[PDB]
């Protein structure tokens, strides 16, 4: 079958070899193994057709690795096609030469690339600038040997800022691939040249020349303000990617501004309406935008501490946006916006997405932890959500009201009078044991605390380690609170824990509780009934040493993941 | 699934025992000028039977089944001592083919109701079945109206077809 | 910084593939749809999937997955915005974007993907300038490809010279079930259709509050532009200086400015409704629709959607003005009023049934979304003041404008 | 297509 | 009211499920508004389209009223589609299926055997135990008849009502007597399945049913000596389905009897020779034969031939027969433990098979193959296999090594050596239930804890992400630090036990989030243990307890408070209650 | 005891489900999607046996449409393959050169061949003639 195609290829008519190579790239389109037809479409490459050679370059790109030995038959044709009156075919051959990653080929590919660097047309110059980074990705030290770094710096020193912007993109790539040996930071005069290059180059070039600014730090108050005054109009651009990198460099450079000067507050108040406006983008950018907002409101919480109405989710929003808007509402929940946030989260447990409702109940809990003012309104709202008696809603609300009781155990003693009836056939062990802590911890305003645990002590030996250990602690606490009624209960739970159970920490805490009860049970009023301190909660603010490293990465995969970059790259 | 012939000299009873294998009957059968074909589902191996008659004009016509041919049955007529020589010459004419080498030989000693019929040993002597290189052969005493020896031949043929326990 | 740009079908095989750096192997795209179903069924559906050290940035078309793979720390919004620009350019080229366009027009699309990106770097992503040297019907590349002004090529000439302005309002609204407004913002977007000759320059005049405060005329009617995000063509340094919208226009249809502001004016169409949810019998939608705006504008072709129970049956609609089609395919109704004037109230009474047996799972309560469209009306009151055509030749173009009030996500929450 | 094939091939 | 196949073509003309659900809900609302008109003519195709929606998985819960109405119809096709919808949309937990009782009962009294066939069909497929108690008086009545189309359905419906109500099987004992000469092999197949079920349920029924052993011996001999049948016949056997069922009833009967096991002796000796290992069916016959031999108390001379059969079944290149031979030797583990042990190289050779199931069965077969002699050489290749496993095999293998080592350990030193090697090479793949088992056996050890805990500390210094490893190690340190750190109350000549990194390794487990917080429970328990086991470096772990008093976990906060009160207030009670924990079994 | 009968295509589309154990519809979708994921992700020299969740599962590839059952893990395993092969011959004899579209368009007849061949999980007719004759007689009633 392929011999017929090679016979069409080995003819001399243009329309035959043209349909032949179109059938080749159509087989390659669905992914047929047309690698065997390599060294004969190599011969049918040097054509006067410009539409045909793009297909051939596509084949050579898709099969450079496939034939590492047969690929030597193209270098003369590349150095010929880089000597053409048409700059489209020259830049086409240059961007073909860069993507071909064969180390046997790229030795002879230095000097025509050097010539196309020194071409007149900016199209082939900005192609060859990216091809320098292509070759540095192939062989970095061959680029260092040829001295293409200085020519890359000379295309920084070029006019017509698209060549300059591709040079800055290539330099950011190569200096990223550097060990920062001979770091290519600029004097501020070339940086002001890039500022003159800013209002002229492409909106993609306006991203990469803002990416060089992630590697430079200004030294003065007037220098930083002077460059940021023209960094500032980039926030009013339609593409969110120019705005995001401008936000990145402004977050980088606002640590140089004098806060006592009125330019810093000018930067603050002019930054927040673009950050609110970026939420109206198309939602795959809104995911990274919400992660970067979380990166900013941890860095500067004063920016969006008055814009709560825009972080309300909508019905059309997907899960990866609705779950992150909850986290931003956590990071921005304050004293005055309590009613809208709590009624908003009240309308979030009414959804069919189970994990969204679980995250919403955890958001109400983190609201009750973060502020002490509306902890009571969180308690009332969560009890009214318990009044729904939806199973996973209760399985989250028990743990959440528990963690409210762990931080603030003070004035919540009439709340547990309802919580005794909370669908006692609850199944999930993370909230069964949570309810065991709620009972035994608050076993002085709960009068029927013994007889409810009789259900919890029946199927005792196969629940968990956590649930059995919470029972083992809560019964000792209950019996210390009432020694009369649960006299048999503490003895039978010590008999179930010590003797027959082989759960090792449950055994150890059982023998400890039994030796405490036998040694001095009155001393448990000071030992296990010791005054618990205020529990240091898990504050999820990212380390400012790591956060300033993540100021330097906004718009990256590390910006999304809220990780250092080396934690996930390979 | 496998194919098989029923050839030989005419009036030997091979179509009589063919419809004895197909239906269990001894039907009125003319001396067969054309051919016959039936199929017998025996031991879940469909023995696809292709009778070709034994008239003088149709003996050279045997080659136009001999393309894509797997087995063979050579039904002899025991009672014809004078025509068993020309049946032997017909057999060795059929066995002198480069194409007929996968066809295992199956000799049906037919009309084993008469005392003038030979045994399954004298027919082997008169044919010389022992000098048959590349020929898995087996002689079998068969009778039409009883049906004895037929399913023994089908048993040995089914042993020849499959190569399993 | 993606090493390989991919487009998959809805099953997961390659519609079209385009590698750039070799950092992502070509066989690693086969894991995408299993990872898609693996993360999707656990609620971890994200635009970034991962297979060990290989990432999967993706946006989703109706039939197409624009998979963008990277291995190192790629610049992410770079990648996603380039995916959106590829979608926009291919929609300009192929007005329907399906597998018939991929598997049959494969002559041009590989050339397009080679031109738009090299080494993972977007270089020239405008549609109209790319038309001029990439055709399916080749000369040197234009200098506008290499120009600083890379959105308007010289040599464009028309007989008449017309500039069409489209001021399109979009009222965003999220009214709670109690009946108060949680968020009343307006995202406004001006789209222009410019048919001029040569290299013109346009200065847009608007009734800005900030610009009139710079002038001293901030006591008349004006618009409070809380934020504006412009096109690339607008010289944004001059707008930062003195609120000046200075731009060489692109040729043809383009969106100039996408502004956003907050508006404490009452909503345009108020939807009050009561729902008598009886067990296993029926439901009732005594919905009323009043208009709070002036008695001179008429809302064209509204579609007031009320989400209904999924297994409802025998639909009944005692309406007053406007037709209803019950849409059970989306589980909703469409109460369509073609001519909806201002200051009027039109009642609709719906009545359904309900099966006697309950369902295994719940259904959810989606808010009410209507689809109004009002011409010759801006709720913000924003008005274009002037548009000065600047040309070395010098002529009189025709700046025409119409005012359109539409919706964005006009949501009102249900009981 | 690949659907018009009979299963057992009798 | 479109046809069923029209909706089939409508859904097959959908590409995207986001559009296919729209096409579902269009015709679904059509069916719903059709059911509001109470139409009994198109109700067949409306319920059929609704069942086509349920088959792909679309909401069809509402259309069960009309399924009951199709059962409450009078035409044959309406009842047919109604019983189809009853078997598909209704089950035990549907809560509305109790209304089928009267309708199936009248259709068990329907004149047609096919409508009674459907009333037996739906009741046998999904008849609830409450419906079994309401219909089994009429199930046996259709067993009190003799219609061979109905007896085969009534027998397996009796199997179903035993399956749902096993205390109702006593009324089918007088109904099953001496119908065991029925010539219809389908009725005979259902009767042998019923006898296999009845013999499976109650031993009181065995004595009534081990009497009719020679009757079914004659039946099986008649079926084996049956050379050919036109129907019932795949691969030259007259009804091998009924042959396997009779051999299975022979397998469960006589398994502890001697008279009946020798009453079935000669037919087993025949069918071990009158089978055929060529196609799948005769290998099935012969494997059920060898199962019947190895499960009854047979002659061991039968078992000589049967182990010869299974040695042939190991030799067969069919992966079917390799699975069968592994399942075979997995069945005859305790029965003939000697002759299976000489298949050991083949059992180990089946570990390198390219199938998950064959590796699993050969792994469990090497596990059950362990005796008090093969513990040395086999465990080396078994742990080599665990090192060369896949993450799905690691839990089962990590459990099976422990279970075969807890029985047949030749040396308690080498026992703990194999256990520690598994705890290194498995890590986070062994089940946490085996962790108190390992704890219980190493505290059943009494003479070697130096060699235990020194090697524990030598291994766990490199790793703590192996979670059950440190689940073991924290309790090991907390109980035997005195044997770990030995005679080192102050600073001496440098021995590798250092009593400052001994606490710091547990503290580093504590600070690291690679901790399931019962890691932290075990670790704080070890910290409170080692205040009396160690007098070397104290009042530094009290610092850890006092700074740990505000941790975020609930029980760990309780644990830190209840420790810190003892470490600051009742130091005289700490050493009083820190005796080692006693040994249970 | 056969606990379930499943018939799923190569693409994963469910063509016939059957439950001889009454487990609810969410569990039906969970178990069905799991089994579809397991069998489609296994090679062609893997004995057609899976030990999945206390079940020696019996599946078989006859075409792109895959067939699946699970006998109780105390019984013989090859006879379940013979059951599926006998039911293949039943569909071939009642339908006639049984296509996929014969199973697609006329699925309810395949359900009824299953009903007249197996109730409760066990074989109720071992004849390959009496069962198809009886379903043609019930069709003759119509
Ligand atoms: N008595 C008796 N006659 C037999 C027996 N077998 C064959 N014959 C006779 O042989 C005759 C042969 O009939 P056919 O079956 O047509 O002979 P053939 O071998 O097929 O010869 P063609 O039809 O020409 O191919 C029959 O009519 C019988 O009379 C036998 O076992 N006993
Ligand atoms: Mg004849």
């Amino acid at each position: 079958e392929i011999f017929e195609l090679k016979a069409e290829l080995n003819s001399d008519k243009k329309e035959k070899k043209k349909e032949a190579v179109k059938k080749v790239i159509a087989s390659m389109t669905v992914g047929k193994d047309v690698s065997a037809l390599f060294p004969d479409v190599v011969n049918c490459m040097q054509t006067d057709n410009l539409e045909l050679k793009k297909l051939v370059y596509l084949y050579l790109m898709n099969y450079a690795k496939s034939q590492p030995d047969m690929a030597i038959m193209a270098v003369n044709t590349f150095v010929k096609d880089c000597e053409d009156p048409n700059p489209l075919i020259r830049a086409l051959a240059v961007r073909t030469m860069g993507c071909i990653r064969v180390d046997k080929i790229t030795e002879y590919l230095c000097e025509p690339l050097r010539k196309c660097l020194k071409d007149e047309d900016p199209y082939v110059r900005k192609t060859a600038a990216v091809c320098v980074a292509k070759l540095h990705d192939i062989n970095a030290q061959l680029v260092e040997d040829q001295g293409f770094l200085d020519t890359l710096k000379d295309l920084i020193s070029d006019s017509n800022p698209m060549v300059v912007a591709n040079a800055v993109a290539a330099l950011s790539e190569i200096a990223e691939s550097h060990p920062s040996s001979n770091l290519l930071d600029l004097n501020p005069q070339s940086i002001n040249k890039l500022l003159t290059a800013l209002n002229e180059c492409t909106e993609w070039g306006q991203i990469f020349i803002l990416d060089c600014l992630a590697n430079y730090m200004p030294k003065d108050d007037r220098e930083a303000q002077s460059i940021c005054e023209r960094v500032t109009p980039r926030l009013s651009h339609a593409n969110s990617a120019v705005v995001l990198s401008a936000v990145k460099v402004l977050m980088k450079f606002m640590e140089m501004l004098s806060k006592d000067l009125d330019y810093y507050g000018t930067l603050l108040k002019k930054l927040a309406p673009p950050l609110v406006t970026l939420l109206s983008a198309e939602p795959e950018l809104q995911y990274v935008a919400l992660r970067n907002i979380n990166l900013i409101v941890q860095k500067r919480p004063e920016i969006l501490k008055h814009e709560m109405k825009v972080f309300f989710v909508k019905y059309n929003d997907p899960i990866y946006v609705k779950l992150e808007k909850l986290d931003i509402m956590i990071r921005l929940a304050s004293q005055a916006n309590i009613a809208q946030v709590l009624a908003e989260l009240r309308e979030y447990a009414t959804e069919v997405d189970v994990d969204f409702v679980r995250k919403a109940v955890r958001a109400i809990g983190r609201c009750a932890i973060k502020v002490e003012q509306s902890a009571e309104r969180c308690v009332s709202t969560l009890l009214d959500l318990i009044q729904t008696k939806v199973n996973y809603v209760v399985q989250e609300a028990i743990v959440v009201i528990k963690d409210i009781f762990r931080k603030y155990p003070n004035k919540y003693e009439s709340v547990i009078a309802t919580l005794c009836e909370n669908l006692d056939s609850l199944d999930e062990p993370e909230a069964r044991a949570a309810m065991i802590w709620i009972v035994g911890e608050y076993a002085e305003r709960i009068d029927n605390a013994d007889e409810l645990l009789e259900s919890f002590l029946e199927g005792f030996h196969d629940k968990s380690t956590q649930v059995q250990l919470q029972l083992l602690t809560a019964i000792v606490k209950l019996f210390l609170k009432k020694p009369t009624e649960t006299q048999e209960l503490v003895q039978q739970v010590l008999s179930l824990a010590t003797q027959d159970s082989d759960n090792p920490d449950l055994r150890d805490r059982g023998y400890i509780y039994w030796r405490l009860l036998s040694t001095d049970p009155v001393a448990a009023k000071e030992v296990v009934l010791a005054e618990k301190p205020l529990i240091s909660e898990e504050t999820d603010l990212i380390e400012p040493t790591l956060l300033d490293e993540l100021i330097c990465y906004i718009g990256t995969l590390a910006s999304v993941y809220h990780k250092p970059p080396s934690a996930f790259v390979e | 699934e496998m194919r098989i012939l029923m050839v030989g000299l005419d009036a030997a009873g091979k179509t009589t025992i063919l419809y004895k294998l197909k239906l269990g009957e001894i039907v009125t059968t003319i001396p067969t000028i054309g051919f016959n074909v039936e199929t017998v589902e025996y031991k879940n191996i469909s023995f696809t039977v292709w009778d070709v008659g034994g008239l003088d004009k149709i003996r050279p016509l045997w080659r136009h089944y001999f393309q894509n041919t797997q087995g063979l049955i050579f039904v002899v007529d025991s009672n014809d001592r004078e025509r068993v020589n020309e049946a032997r010459e017909e057999l060795m004419r059929m066995l002198a083919e480069d194409e007929l080498r996968d066809a295992v030989l199956l000799v049906f000693a037919n009309k084993q109701d008469l005392p003038n019929a030979m045994n399954a040993a004298e027919i082997t002597d008169k044919l010389g079945l022992h000098s048959l290189r590349h020929r898995n052969w087996y002689i079998q005493a068969t009778c039409a109206t009883s049906g004895d020896g037929l399913y023994e031949g089908l048993d040995w043929l089914s042993n020849q077809l499959r190569n399993q326990k | 910084s993606a090493s390989a740009v991919y487009v998959l079908d809805l099953k997961g095989k390659v519609l079209i593939c385009r590698n750039y750096r070799g950092d992502v192997d070509m066989s690693e795209v086969e894991h995408f749809m299993p990872i898609l179903m693996e993360k999707e069924e656990e609620g971890m559906l994200s635009p970034i999937l991962a297979h060990g050290g290989v990432r999967f940035m993706w946006i989703k078309h109706n039939n197409l997955y624009l998979v963008a793979t990277s291995k190192k720390n790629a610049c992410v919004s770079l990648v996603f915005s380039f995916l959106y620009k590829v979608v926009q350019v291919f929609s300009e080229y192929f007005k329907e974007l399906e597998e018939e366009s991929i598997r049959d027009n494969f002559v041009i699309i590989y050339e397009l993907l080679d031109e738009l990106m090299d080494f993972g770097y977007p270089q020239t992503t405008d549609s109209k300038i790319l038309q001029e040297y990439i055709t399916q019907e080749a000369p040197r590349p234009p200098a506008t490809v290499t120009n600083a002004v890379s959105w308007r090529s010289e040599g464009i000439k028309y007989r008449k010279n017309e500039v069409f302005l489209d001021v399109i309002e979009a009222v965003n609204l999220l009214v709670s079930a109690n009946g108060n407004v949680l968020r009343s913002e307006i995202v406004g977007s001006i789209k222009m259709r410019v048919f001029l000759s040569g290299m013109p320059e346009l200065r847009l005049g608007l009734n800005d509050k900030v610009l009139f405060d710079n002038t001293g005329r901030g006591k008349s009617k004006s618009v409070e532009l809380e934020d504006v995000k412009f096109h690339q063509c607008v010289r944004l340094s001059r707008f930062e200086n003195d609120r000046t919208i200075s731009f060489i226009p692109p040729d043809g249809e383009f969106e100039l400015m996408s502004y956003r502001l907050n508006t404490h004016v009452k909503p345009l169409i108020w939807i009050e409704s009561v729902i008598e949810k009886h067990s296993h019998s029926r439901i009732e939608y005594m919905v009323k629709a009043k208009s709070q705006f002036k008695r001179r504008s008429t809302a064209n072709n509204v579609e007031i959607h009320i989400p209904v129970p999924n297994d409802a049956d025998s639909p009944k609609f005692k309406t007053t003005v406007g037709s209803v089609k019950w849409v059970p395919e989306n589980s909703e109704i469409v109460w369509s009023v073609k001519s909806f004037p201002g200051g009027k109230e039109y009642l609709m009474r719906a009545h359904f049934g309900l099966p006697s047996v309950e369902a295994e799972d719940k259904e959810g309560k989606p808010p009410i979304s209507v689809k109004f469209e009002i011409p010759y009306f801006t709720t913000s009151g924003i008005q274009v003041r002037y548009l000065k055509i600047i040309e070395k030749s010098g002529y009189q173009a025709l700046p025409w404008v119409r005012y359109i009030t539409q919706n964005g996500d006009y949501q009102l929450r249900t009981q | 297509k690949g659907e018009n094939t009979s299963a057992a091939h009798p | 009211p479109i046809r069923l196949r029209e909706l089939i073509r409508t859904i097959r003309t959908a590409r995207t499920q986001a559009e296919e659900r729209e096409m579902i809900q269009k015709e679904c609302a059509a069916i719903r508004s059709s059911f509001r008109e109470e139409d009994n003519t198109y109700r067949c195709r409306n319920v059929a389209k609704l069942l086509y929606m349920h088959m792909l998985g679309y909401p069809a819960h509402f259309g069960q009223l009309e399924c009951l109405k199709l059962i409450a119809s009078q035409k044959f096709t309406d009842k047919r589609i109604g019983y189809l919808g009853a078997m598909l949309l209704l089950d035990e937990r549907q809560d509305v299926h109790l209304l089928m009782t009267n309708c199936i009962k009248n259709d068990l009294n329907h004149s047609t055997q096919f409508v009674q066939g459907l009333a037996l069909c739906t009741l046998g497929c999904m008849g609830s135990s409450e419906m079994c108690r309401d219909l089994a008086g009429e199930v046996e009545k259709l067993l009190k008849t003799s219609n061979s189309y109905l007896r085969k359905k009534a027998a397996l419906c009796a199997v179903h009502v035993i399956r749902k109500v096993p205390e109702l099987m006593e009324m089918f004992l007088p109904a099953t007597k001496n119908l065991l000469n029925e010539k219809n092999h389908g009725v005979l197949h259902t009767s042998v399945v019923l006898l296999t079920e009845m013999c499976e349920r109650s031993p009181d029924m065995l004595a009534h049913f081990r009497k009719l052993v020679p009757q079914l011996v004659r039946i099986l001999k008649n079926l084996i000596m049956s050379g050919y049948s036109p129907e019932h016949d795949v691969s030259g056997i007259s009804d091998p389905f009924l042959q396997v069922r009779i051999l299975r009833l022979l397998r469960i009967l006589g398994r502890n009897d001697d008279d009946s096991s020798e009453a079935m002796n000669d037919i087993l000796a025949q069918v071990a020779t009158n089978t055929e290992t060529s196609k799948n069916v005769g290998n099935a016959i012969l494997y059920e034969t060898v199962l019947t031999i190895m499960d009854i108390k047979s002659e061991s001379g039968l078992r000589v031939l049967a182990i010869n059969i299974l040695g042939r079944f190991l030799l067969n290149n069919d992966k079917n027969i390799r699975y069968v031979a592994l399942t075979s030797l997995l069945k005859t583990v305790q029965t003939d433990h000697n002759a299976v042990q000489r298949h050991r190289s083949t059992i180990v050779d089946c570990l390198k098979d390219l199938d998950v199931s064959i590796k699993r069965r050969a792994m469990e077969l090497s596990f059950a193959l362990v005796n008090g002699n093969n513990i040395r050489g086999m465990m080396k290749e078994l742990l080599y296999f665990l090192d060369s496993c896949e993450p799905e095999f690691k839990a089962d293998c990590a459990s099976g090594i422990f279970l075969a080592a807890e029985k047949y350990a030749p040396s308690k030193r080498w026992h703990i050596d194999t256990i520690m090697r598994v705890l290194t090479t498995a890590g986070s793949y062994v089940r946490d239930d085996a962790v108190p088992n390992l704890i219980q056996l190493i505290t059943n050890s009494v003479e070697m804890h130096a060699y235990t805990v020194q090697r524990l500390y030598k291994a766990i210094l490199g790793d703590y992400s192996q979670q059950p490893l440190v689940q073991v190690a924290a309790w090991c340190i907390g109980e035997y630090g005195d044997l770990l750190v030995s005679g080192q109350c102050e600073e001496e000549e440098p021995i590798q036990v250092t009593e400052d990194e001994v606490l710091d390794i547990l503290e580093s487990v504590l600070i690291s989030n690679m901790s399931t917080s019962v890691t932290r429970g075990y670790a704080l328990t070890a910290i409170m243990k080692l205040s009396t086991r160690f007098t070397c470096t104290v009042n530094r772990i009290k610092k850890v307890v006092s700074i740990y008093g505000s941790s975020i976990d609930v029980e760990l906060q309780q644990r830190a408070v209840e420790y810190n009160a003892l470490f600051k207030k009742y130091d005289h009670m700490r050493s009083a209650l820190l005796e080692r924990m006693p040994v249970m079994e | 005891m056969i606990h379930f009968i499943l018939l799923f295509s190569r693409q994963g589309k469910l063509r016939l489900q059957k439950w001889y154990i009454t487990l609810p519809d969410k569990e039906r979708k969970k178990i069905t999607r799991e089994i579809v994921q397991i069998i489609l992700s296994r090679g062609h020299r893997t004995s057609s046996f899976v030990d999945w969740k206390e079940l020696k599962l019996v599946y078989k590839r006859y075409a792109s449409l895959y067939f699946c059952c699970a006998i109780e893990n105390q019984d013989n395993e090859l006879l379940t393959l013979e059951i599926v092969h006998r039911y293949v011959e039943l569909l071939d004899k009642y339908f006639g050169n049984v296509c996929e579209l014969d199973i697609i368009f006329n699925f309810e007849k395949a359900y009824f061949i299953l009903d007249e061949f197996i109730i409760g999980g066990e074989i109720q007719e071992t004849s390959k003639k009496i069962a198809v004759k009886a379903i043609e007689d019930s069709d003759m009633l119509q």
